[PDB]
């Protein structure tokens, strides 16, 4: 039972490596910031690789533990997660709890993304070092991945007719730069995607409409006054 | 071809908001406000509208997220003032129909702070019937009334062409957008909801910041019972092998 | 063997389908909906939907042209597959 | 839009493991053939002559006749189905062997071909991921992602299925496996299944109706139904929607301040904050002023900054208006 | 007080379910299993437990369980209706019929509709789902429709499970073979009816 | 194992009647002076015995036991209809203090029939015989026959003792306090009750 | 503060950083007697 | 815990005198012997004595 715990485990792995890596394709060459390209990088992560290989070929090699009554089986788990790969060595939070999240088998795979920044090739794109309106580019573009895969899965079902109305959302937009901010809209209208975006301060006073916020303490309740904005001062 | 377009959010008496509408932008629309400007509720609103369940919806902010920003009743309960209020948005169709989805939400008796939930939509509208009117009626000077479902159905029925219909599952409430292209997956599924969802939360917050790099997984990778079947088999195997030992 | 024009419609839309299909599979759940676009772009309603969805995916399956598996995980709570007859007809064209 | 298609053209009317595992060597000869010619990276039409018309083609149609090789299984896997069922029908009772026979040599099958199956698949993926390395060997290498895309799938697809028969096959096992000891244990004799047919073809002559102890499940009192917070609520309608240019009660003077200032941009103008915000805020009124003065300072030190700043020498407050207001400025030299 | 296995009975997990849904006239099969898969090990202990509360879980030579209450039945007794035992012994046909096996247990109302119509007569069936009926297509709905309550009824009552996510596809339990109780020997249906009503099991409606 | 004074109690000649109208839904008040002071003794184990079916045993403050189900109940739960819960209004009513100015504890179907349809909207009493109805002598009737129906549900409950003849006239028990508002000191039961009712 | 809060009264001090010459920098004009 | 300290721990030697564990664990374990619902972050004993 655990050699076959640990082969579904990694056939399932395998078979998301294989899925994701080939949703990478057909992205357009993005322009936020100076990430000029984004993709998606799905590992396994050795730590839980090395469990796996424990559970597959030495499973009775640490039965000791797992007939220990004084263990359930996710404290087992995390117990030999803490024998093996001891650099993870954690018990602040509970044993029964890093087990439960190592019954999941996703958490297994480090998935992250690489962008092209600049020339520099594809970095991992960490956020200590994009630029934080690059890497809420990055993060659209995640989602409009998947939602592009989610409307061509449909195409066949929906009459070309009805084209899927688009809209998501973006909030402290603030974050961004006026790059990221404008290729985030050349992006979406190339994509007819509609977009809802906030911020403190009205960082897209040209482009689409503006409304801002106000609230007011009144006779023990709030009210929220909304003003019109225009694209001048 | 010409892709359908949101056009207009409604929200009514909703906490800061009584009767506001909001016109979208065909591409993009903006808010704007200092510290506390209810943004955050606005999206909520909307996006309460387009996923009304109630399950899903757990609003954590993206910045000062958790129960402070109004959310230990999951940002809905007490996002919302006391008594009828609703959330409804107008699409135009990419064959030019317009139809207003809503919800009309309720505080829920008690100290709890569940929410009643009902779906509706409404189609032959006028383009020019506003929803802050259609779903207000102005009693007493300047300070109109909010009318509920049974007075909005009534003030409906009255009206030529208009037909208004109620779903008793949200499932319908998606087929039905989805008929009308508003939705590009069809969520047949509770869990098609639940990707969905993932989705537009992700979106609301924006980027790979924390919680969104974390929920990755979970965004991308679907869950799989075949590991968990396995585990549980392990588990039984075990428990049978510790009994027997003893 | 006998393939009206909706049924021989609906057998290449599934057929597509399985092409486009992630895992090759098919739940009844897409069958159905399968059936209810082809009939709607044919524009014929003698009954529900259900019903003659129902007809259409029974007397493929009993014409050799599907293969049912019941799983109650599934959407619709059944799978299908072509069968080598199917196959052998959908691709005689596509 | 192919309904139409359809609609228009009007048209109507080996199981051996053995070939597997030589399709699977043909599959594994050819991918890694073709994997070699993608990474010699010849010129367009190699590319092409290479890794589209044989790659396409023959792992397409090999592609396919492994998944025949899998709706072969298929058929047999419902004949042998179908084959319990009608044994169970003339044999009743005898057919329990014959149908674990059946059952355990299915399994067995469905067994070695998903070995079969995993035997060459990671293996295949890990060609797969090759190609997909080398196709970026050239730049209208496009369609042949989509191959090197779609292929990926197939063979994925080819993998779940291997599993995915197994899971319903022993799954259905088990429901046979119960119906032996739900249906013929029960009715070893068959006689049950008559009688019962005879009994409904002539039920209202015996009529019964089964008796039990459900005249009340569990009386309880009922909810509190529908009893919700409400107040009849109303609320000033929102006006007009007013406007204004950004905060323009802020933002017409950032303008006009961001214009005086981007003068001594564009002349690089030593930009004194003193003598500026001295001779600014007089157009405007004492309680205004500080709002004025940020706006200003939020401008003018953008532009450059103070050469001075670095020269150790502190700057002074100097007054920019009455009541007592001071700014400490070094004057701005390097934009 | 009580013997070692009864206790043991009554202190298992799934002994509440079984408890609670037999005194809510849900029955015993391979469906509604958290009532059948212990029960199983102590049938001789629940059912002179039962006995206390003058009610019988009885077993036919069939796997099924099903309580009845006595005429001192300190819970009280109630009926189905004839519908319902039609319905009923169509799902047992179901059940035992090997044909059907590719179903898996899976059935479709439309499906027992049709096995029902083609075994039964459909106008002197119809005759009770409405006295006046005599082929109206309008009573034939309200029969299906009647069909469809009495299997929702027979759900609530241990006969047949809605899928988790259909209610018009269903498993069934091996209780179905409670309307087998006139067939479940070779003696006369009515004299079998006869020791039924004398062990409470069926009374003519 | 089992908790040997729950095996004991389980075990009492008194625990098959008991747990049968425990099912049921009946309440136990101290008037069941047996089974009253049965589940005195051994709610401890009791208590334990019913929430394995997810049913709770609750002595109310006035002392009756019964079983509230949780929304997980074991035993499937039945529910007293919309005229029922108005009845149980009516009846807490007619056991609240001024009854004894009026009917001395034994009441007649007559008693609560007039209290019906005095106090209650005649809204509501269209709603529990039909909406198109009107006053009629043949729909007054049937709203006799279910007000009967439902006093006979309540018996069933024992939350109405009927006197023994087929005549119905009959006394309320304490634990009809379930349908009225929990009495506070210094509250007119009058007025509690009624604004209940409206 | 981060400027959304920057009140009238007290030495109000506008550190703006910048790069000055490849030196890391922060400009700060001062202003007080206001309210 | 204080109460018991004052008056009762001489009920309690046989945790006190185990050789098993060290003073403070003693506190710990006595502690966490009281009030026992009460879990602690599941740290050392040495560190909650």
């Amino acid at each position: 039972s655990s050699k076959s715990v640990a082969n579904i485990i990694r056939k399932t792995i395998q078979r998301e490596q294989n899925r994701i890596r080939m949703l990478n394709q057909g992205l357009q060459a993005v322009s936020f910031g100076q990430v000029r390209g984004v993709r998606l990088n799905v590992n396994v992560r050795e730590s839980h690789a090395i469990l796996l290989d424990v559970l597959s070929e030495q499973q009775e090699q640490h039965q000791d533990l797992f007939n220990s009554q004084r263990l359930t089986f996710s404290e087992a788990m995390a117990k030999l997660y803490q024998r093996l790969n001891p650099q993870v060595d954690m018990g602040q939070r509970l044993p029964q709890t890093i087990g439960e999240e190592l019954l999941d088998y996703r958490n297994y795979l480090e998935l992250d993304v690489e962008v092209n920044r600049g020339s520099d090739g594809w970095l991992k794109a960490e956020s200590g070092a994009l630029s934080t309106g690059e890497a809420i580019g990055t993060g659209m573009s995640i989602l409009v991945m998947v939602v592009q895969s989610w409307e061509e899965e449909s195409r066949r079902l929906r009459g070309k007719d009805i084209s899927p109305c688009r809209l998501l959302f973006l909030d402290q937009a603030a974050r961004l730069d006026a790059k990221s901010i404008a290729t985030l809209f050349e992006l979406c209208e190339r994509l007819q995607m509609q977009l809802i975006i906030a911020a403190p301060e009205n960082i897209s006073p040209e482009k689409g409409t503006t409304y801002k916020l106000v609230r007011k303490v009144f006779k023990n309740h709030e009210h929220v006054h909304v003003v019109g904005l225009r694209g001048f001062g | 071809i010409e892709r359908g377009k949101f056009r207009s959010l409604t929200l009514v008496n909703w906490n800061g908001f009584f009767a506001r509408t909001f016109d979208l932008d065909e591409l993009v629309t903006t808010l704007s406000g200092g510290n506390g400007a209810g943004k955050s509720t606005t999206m909520a609103a909307f996006v309460t509208a387009l996923i009304p369940d109630l399950t899903l919806l757990h609003f954590r902010n993206t910045t000062e997220a958790g129960a402070t920003s109004g959310s230990r009743d999951k940002g809905l309960h007490g996002k919302l003032r006391a008594g009828v209020c609703y959330s409804t948005l107008d699409v135009i169709n990419s064959r030019h129909q317009r139809v207003v989805v809503g919800v009309r939400l309720q505080q829920v008796a008690g100290r709890d702070r569940k929410v009643d939930i009902k779906p509706f939509m409404i189609q032959g509208l006028p383009t020019a019937i506003q929803p802050t009117q259609l779903l207000t009626e102005n009693v007493g000077e300047r300070q109109a009334r909010v009318l509920p479902l049974n007075e909005l159905k009534d003030r409906l029925d009255e009206m030529e062409g208009v037909q208004f219909k109620q779903f008793n599952s949200i499932t319908d409430y998606h087929a039905q957008m989805f008929d009308l292209g508003v939705i590009p997956k069809r969520l047949r599924s509770a869990s098609d909801r639940s990707k969905f969802y993932r989705l537009i939360e992700a979106s609301l917050y924006g980027g790979i910041s924390s919680a969104i790099t974390r929920s990755l997984r979970d965004y991308l990778l679907p869950e799989n019972s075949g590991v968990r079947k396995a585990f549980q088999d392990m588990e039984a195997a075990l428990r049978e092998n510790r009994i027997t030992l003893e | 063997i006998s393939l009206p024009v909706e049924r021989l419609a609906f057998l290449m839309a599934i057929a597509v389908l399985n092409s486009e299909r992630l895992d090759g599979e098919m739940s009844e759940g897409e069958l159905i909906d399968a059936f209810r676009e082809v009939c709607k772009g044919f524009e014929q309603t003698a009954e529900s939907v259900a019903v003659r969805a129902n007809n259409a995916i029974n007397d493929m399956v009993r014409q050799k042209l599907l293969n049912r598996f019941t799983s109650e995980l599934a959407d619709g709570n059944a799978i299908y597959r072509l069968t080598p007859l199917g196959i052998s007809i959908s691709d005689y064209y596509i | 839009e192919l309904v139409s298609w359809a609609r228009k053209n009007d048209f109507s009317i080996e199981f051996s493991t053995l070939r597997l595992s030589m399709q699977l060597s043909i599959v594994a000869n050819e991918l890694h053939r073709a994997a070699e010619a993608a990474e010699e990276g010849g010129d367009e039409f190699h590319w092409h002559r290479n890794v589209f018309a044989p790659l396409k083609y023959s792992v397409a149609e090999i592609f396919d006749s492994i998944d025949m090789s899998q709706r072969l299984m298929d058929e047999q896997q419902n004949f042998v189905k179908e084959d319990i069922a009608a044994l169970l029908n003339q044999d009743w009772q005898a057919a329990i062997a014959n149908c674990e026979q059946l059952l355990s040599e299915t399994s067995g099958t469905l067994r070695e071909l998903q070995d079969t199956l995993e035997a060459a698949g990671d293996k295949l993926q890990a060609n797969l991921l090759r190609i997909q390395d080398a196709n970026m060997g050239s730049g209208g290498s496009e369609l042949v992602d989509k191959l090197v895309f779609d292929l990926q799938s197939k063979l994925d697809r080819i993998i779940s299925w291997g599993q995915q028969a197994i899971d319903l096959w022993i799954g259905y096992d088990r429901h046979v496996h119960k119906f032996i000891r739900t249906a013929i244990d029960m009715d070893k004799n068959r006689i049950f299944s008559q009688r019962l047919r005879q009994s409904v073809q002539h039920y209202f002559d015996n009529p019964w109706t089964l008796t039990v102890a459900n005249a009340e499940r569990l009386l309880d009192m009922r909810d509190e139904e529908l009893a919700l917070r409400n107040e009849e609520v109303t609320g000033e309608l929102p006006l007009e929607l007013e406007y204004e240019e950004f905060s323009e009660i802020n933002d017409q003077l950032a303008a006009m301040i961001e214009k005086a200032l981007l003068v001594y941009q564009q002349e690089q103008r030593p930009l004194d904050l003193g003598a500026v915000l001295r001779d600014y805020l007089a157009q405007h009124p004492l309680p205004r002023h500080f709002d004025v003065a940020r706006i200003l300072v939020d401008q003018a030190v953008r532009l450059g900054v103070a050469e001075a700043d670095f020269s150790g020498l502190p700057a002074e407050w100097l007054a920019i208006n009455d009541y007592g207001a001071k700014v400490q400025a070094h004057v701005i030299d390097t934009y | 007080f009580m013997p070692v296995k009864l206790a043991q009975a009554l202190a298992n997990s799934l002994f509440p379910e079984l408890d609670s849904q037999l005194r809510a006239g849900r029955h015993i099969g391979i469906d509604d299993l958290d009532n059948h898969a212990f029960l199983m090990d102590f049938q001789e202990q629940l059912e002179e437990f039962y006995a206390r509360y003058n009610v019988e879980l009885i077993r036919a030579p069939e796997g099924f369980f099903y309580l009845r209450p006595r005429s001192t039945t300190l819970i009280p007794r109630s009926v189905l209706s004839e519908l319902d035992m039609m319905v009923g012994k169509i799902l047992c046909y179901l059940y035992l019929s090997p044909e059907r096996l590719a179903n898996q247990g899976i059935f479709t109302s439309q499906e027992l509709y049709e096995e029902l119509i083609s075994l039964a007569d459909e106008g002197k069936l119809m005759k009770f789902v409405n006295q006046r009926s005599s082929g109206s297509d309008l009573d034939k709905q309200k029969l299906q429709e009647k069909v469809r309550t009495t299997l929702n009824r027979l759900r609530r009552l241990g006969m047949v499970y809605f899928l988790p996510n259909n209610n018009n596809k269903f498993t069934i339990t091996e209780a179905v073979f409670r309307f087998g109780a006139d067939v479940r020997s070779g003696d006369d249906p009515r004299e079998i009816q006869l020791r039924m009503i004398r062990d409470g099991e069926a009374m003519p409606v």
